[PDB]
RNA sequence: GAUGGGGAAGCUCCGUUUCAAAGGCCUGAUUUUAUGCAGGCCACCAUCGAAAGGGAAUCCGGUUAAGAUUCCGGAACCUGG
RNA sequence: GCUUGUGACGGCCCGUGAAAAUCCACAGGAAGGAAUAGUUUUCAUGCCAGGUCGUACUGAUAACCGCAGCAGGUCUCCAAG
RNA sequence: UCUAAGGGUCGGGUACGAUCAACUUAGAACUGGUACGGACAAGGGGAAUCUGACUGUCUAAUUAAAACAUAGCAUUGCGAUGGUCAGAAAGUGAUGUUGACGCAAU
RNA sequence: UUUACUUAUUCAAUGAAGCGGAGCUGGAAUUCAUUUUCCACGUUCUAGCAUUCAAGGUCCCAUUCGGGGCUGAUCCGGGUU
């Protein structure tokens, strides 16, 4: 029973702030509230709470991550970059 | 007339910081014997929110080399570090996210955070959520190491200046529209009494260079000299250009 | 708690009224293995020193 | 191999003798009308011989190297089988099903195992066994 | 490939899934080969590894977490360890493993 | 602040150095569902607690009453 | 907000662990004896600042012209020794 | 049902929502301890002591502030059909 | 003044019975000086122009507004031997438990 | 004018803990008589454990229980870095 045609979670803000700002928020909102896969125990049970802090329900691990998403593009590539450079040092 | 606002901030009364809830001060370990001859292990015991800070802190605990006790440090959490992870601090440490190493011991392109300006100052450069620095040079004689800061500026500092592998966590925080006035309100409530902001141009002359007139207007160039004097410097201070920045920025 | 007999302030396992048992199962195994693998680590490289 | 056999050393991993080391002496690999689980009759040590040093003279050494033992029926699922091993001859017959049931029979069992464990420790046979696991 | 072997085992042999039962299997010299998930923690890893060496039981470090190790054995849940006690028509025991 | 039931234990209180006073209370109560019966409560005033022993039994009560220390300072009713 | 300090012609201003030789506990050594030395520690550096924050422990019945979780009655509980 | 208390949950945050005194516990094993009799007061019972100041009443269309027994102002708990 | 629908609790070898307690909603008769949210309680509505986006703010005691704020947008300064600001001075101070996803100034 | 020096002056750090110089061992190194040097010179699967001048070894007290040197842990300069 599809309730809204496009606001979704953003329905809470009614008419205020102007469509476009509500789009932008809706994005990161969806991103931030969503349940994520735990690298460690492998269940999807990582939720947010305070920007950058991502902590896993059962299993109880906490990972520092992006302000509204577990892993951030930049961070990620930096990881891969650090792979590459580390390689250089025992090869 | 009267003392303007931006000179009252200086006596710090209502303008001092709202410190009551903060975890403490983020700093690297002291540059002791271990960290500067070999390395030293720790455990991130907890990563945690700091009121008025973007990025989370990581509580990281170490053994005392000289006494039987635990000594706890307060780190700024690089993205990806997790509770229970082992953190390695030292010249002879290995290059993975979380560990802290002297800019000398990490090759070109290493991406690091919370870096010192002089060795030992326990962390100065790139600490805000998202920011980092990248090593771009080394000069083996007089051990400098060249870096690019988040501002684009490039600086050179001691090769012994410590940094931590990776980028500060919580990035992206500012892509989110604040949406409403109160979300700023609570933001600044846990920072300092800097918000909201009356435009000088809405004040009277007693109040401001910009105040007064029968219409609101600045009445003279709003770009003010460095040699200006307190009570004068409101506007665009020492502004060397002005107007809509067209075309790609980004330092050469 | 100073108005109460000591049995109200522990269980009788090691690390009684302090750590949650499942948690002491844990530190026991870790302790054991790591101390073992420690003997393993030293004889691997005691050999390496004489095999190079 | 079916490692839970007579000689086996294992650290207990639950319950008051938690973290202390034992020896299996008799295994009941599966079953009992009671004890409905794979379980062993073990005789660990409860109060370890304290460290002894040069300074330690005469009857301090006597004092320090006294072991308090103990004997347990115990679930397999609570032992951590060890690579080490210790002989069980001097108390093959002291540690028994029959030994438990009737306390006074247990006290006697421990009595022996104690003299058997202190004998072993002096003239340092099975050296690992007589030293606290820390955690 | 390694997965294809596992699958043959699953459809022609005897296995047990999970941490506790592959210990029943390990204590009882019943296991021929255990297969261990990528992300299953190192204490578990170490403890199975120790249990194994005592039963003279060779081990396989499955590159790929418990999520897939489950799909490996064609189950809709996750598994962190497998214990082969009877290899079916498959040769896993006496191949690369 | 205390109840007691071992008729033996009781007697031991009544001769316990610091037990000067004591009192006996009589209560008409009913039995089960039908009739009534003479309950009696034995209260010994120790120094830091007032022990009270209830003898539901009329018989046991009277034989208990004469058991009391001839030096105890019993309050009847 | 004192203090070693640093400014100020000076009333005083700055600093609060700060470029300071910053202090005190546990018992042992006494069996001239009352307490010197013998260890080992611990280096926390004033102090004021809440009758709504934190915080050892009490209740019912009765009683006065006017007091009561405060008296009386009974029954408790806490801290120290 | 009503008011209040409380639990296990769930929403929210670029906000993630004090401190210290004080109390206990554990890891440690210094050391002190029995058979002619030793250890034990975190079990019970038993003994003594608990100072100083406040404590009435009003708290408001008359006990407070508004020149006053002023239609103004002035923090809060309990709450029947 | 009637009718119907919506529940609890028990024993059943390895279809139902028995009993206790609840206002809700809908339907139908009858009835009156056509009254009935019977007092109390309780939105006037519609079409446009100007103007500020909104919620929020101020001239205590003649102005509540279109004024201020605000999110949003844009510009300026600064890598700490620093930017902005305090102080008669200082081994002085605010930002700063801070570091450009930052602080400061329009 | 340039560019060296460190003791004035200046900045940072630390309950001024491991500096500077030599030496041991290893070893890359290639020997143009033999060493001419350069790097090293106890820790990285694991959310354990690491404290009593340290166990050990060795010398002393006049053998008591206790206890002390040395070594374990290399030398030299007292510039906290
Ligand atoms: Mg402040
Ligand atoms: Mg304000
Ligand atoms: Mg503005
Ligand atoms: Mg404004
Ligand atoms: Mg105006
Ligand atoms: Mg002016
Ligand atoms: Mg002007
Ligand atoms: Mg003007
Ligand atoms: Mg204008
Ligand atoms: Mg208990
Ligand atoms: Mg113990
Ligand atoms: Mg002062
Ligand atoms: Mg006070
Ligand atoms: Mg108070
Ligand atoms: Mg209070
Ligand atoms: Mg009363
Ligand atoms: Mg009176
Ligand atoms: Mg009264
Ligand atoms: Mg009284
Ligand atoms: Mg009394
Ligand atoms: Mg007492
Ligand atoms: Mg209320
Ligand atoms: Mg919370
Ligand atoms: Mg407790
Ligand atoms: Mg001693
Ligand atoms: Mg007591
Ligand atoms: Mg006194
Ligand atoms: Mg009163
Ligand atoms: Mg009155
Ligand atoms: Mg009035
Ligand atoms: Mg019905
Ligand atoms: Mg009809
Ligand atoms: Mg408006
Ligand atoms: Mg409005
Ligand atoms: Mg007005
Ligand atoms: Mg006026
Ligand atoms: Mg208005
Ligand atoms: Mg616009
Ligand atoms: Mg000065
Ligand atoms: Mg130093
Ligand atoms: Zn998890």
């Amino acid at each position: 029973a599809k309730r809204t045609k496009k606001v979704g979670i953003t329905g809470k803000y009614g008419v205020r702030y102007g469509s476009s700002l509500r789009r932008q928020v809706k994005k990161l909102e969806i991103q931030q509230h969503a349940r994520y896969d735990c690298s460690f125990c492998g269940k999807k049970t990582v939720k947010r709470g305070a920007a950058g802090i991502w902590t896993c329900s059962c299993c109880k691990k906490t990972v520092a991550g992006g302000a509204y998403t577990v892993s951030t593009a930049a961070a990620a590539t930096v990881r891969s970059t650090i792979r590459r450079l580390r390689e250089m040092v025992e090869a | 007339g009267r003392v303007i606002r931006n000179q009252r901030k200086g006596a710090g009364s209502i303008f001092t910081s709202h410190t009551r809830l903060r975890q403490g001060a983020a700093k690297l370990r002291t540059l002791d014997y271990a960290e500067r001859h070999g390395y030293i292990r720790g455990i991130v015991k907890q990563i945690v929110h700091d009121s008025g800070r973007g990025a989370p802190l990581a509580k990281v605990v170490f053994r005392d080399p000289y006494k039987y006790r635990l000594r706890e440090e307060i780190f700024i959490a690089n993205e990806g570090v997790h509770t229970g992870q082992f953190i390695y601090a030292g010249k002879k440490a290995s290059l993975n996210v979380g560990n802290v190493l002297p800019l000398g011991s990490v090759p070109e392109g290493t991406i690091v955070s919370n870096v010192e300006e002089k060795p030992g100052d326990r962390g100065a450069l790139a600490r805000a959520s998202g920011n980092y620095v990248i090593i771009i040079g080394h000069n083996p004689d007089e051990n400098k190491t060249r870096v690019r800061l988040p501002s684009g500026a490039k600086k050179v500092i001691s090769s012994d200046a410590r940094g931590v592998i990776g980028v500060i966590a919580g990035g992206g925080r500012v892509d989110k529209p604040l949406l409403k006035a109160g979300r700023a309100f609570h933001k600044y409530r846990l920072k300092r009494n800097s918000w909201p902001k009356t435009r000088g141009v809405a004040m009277n002359p007693v109040d401001h260079p910009h105040g007064g007139g029968n219409h609101q207007h600045i009445g003279k160039a709003s770009t003010i000299s460095r040699g200006a004097v307190s009570g004068q410097k409101a506007g665009l201070i020492a502004a060397r250009r002005t107007g809509l920045l067209r075309g790609s920025q980004k330092t050469q | 708690y100073a108005t109460v007999s000591k049995t109200h302030k522990t269980v009788s396992r090691a690390y009684g009224g302090s750590r949650c048992a499942n948690c002491v199962k844990e530190r026991i195994i870790r302790a054991f293995l790591i101390e073992e693998q420690k003997i393993v680590k030293k004889v691997v490289k005691e050999q390496t020193e004489a095999a190079k | 191999a079916k490692f839970l056999k007579a000689g086996k050393v294992a650290v207990v991993v639950r319950g008051r003798y938690a973290g202390k080391k034992v020896v299996i002496v008799k295994p009941h690999d599966e079953g009992s009308k009671s004890h409905p689980f794979g379980h062993a009759l073990v005789a660990g040590i409860e109060r370890y011989p304290l460290k002894v040093t040069k300074k330690h003279g005469a009857k301090k050494v006597a004092k320090r190297t006294k072991i308090k033992p103990f004997i347990k029926v115990v679930n397999y699922n609570h032992l951590l089988p060890t690579r080490y091993t210790l002989d069980v001859e001097a108390f093959k017959s002291v540690v028994s099903t029959e030994t438990f049931e009737q306390p006074s029979q247990r006290e006697e069992a421990k009595k022996v195992v104690k003299k058997a464990f202190e004998e072993r420790h002096q003239a340092g046979k099975n050296q690992w066994f007589f030293s606290k696991l820390r955690f | 490939s390694i997965n294809q072997k596992l699958a043959l085992v699953i459809k022609s042999g005897k296995y047990t899934l999970g941490y506790k039962s592959t210990v029943k299997s390990l204590r009882q010299g019943k296991s021929k080969l255990i297969i261990i998930a990528a992300n299953t923690p190192v204490l578990r890893k170490s403890e199975l590894e120790y249990y194994a060496m005592l039963s003279k039981t060779k081990v396989y470090y499955f590159q790929g977490g418990n999520n897939e190790l489950g799909t490996a054995v064609g189950k809709l849940f996750r598994v962190g360890v497998v214990s082969i006690l009877e290899a079916g028509d498959s040769d896993i025991l006496t191949t690369l493993a | 602040a205390r109840e007691i039931t071992d008729i033996k234990q009781f007697l031991e209180l009544t001769r316990r150095a610091d037990v000067k006073t004591a009192t006996v209370k009589i209560n008409k109560k009913l039995n089960k569902a039908g009739k009534p019966f003479r309950q009696t409560k034995f209260k010994v005033r120790g120094s830091s607690s007032l022990y009270t022993l209830v003898i539901n039994d009329a018989g046991k009560a009277k034989k208990l009453i004469q058991s009391l220390p001839p030096t105890l300072k019993v309050n009847r009713l």
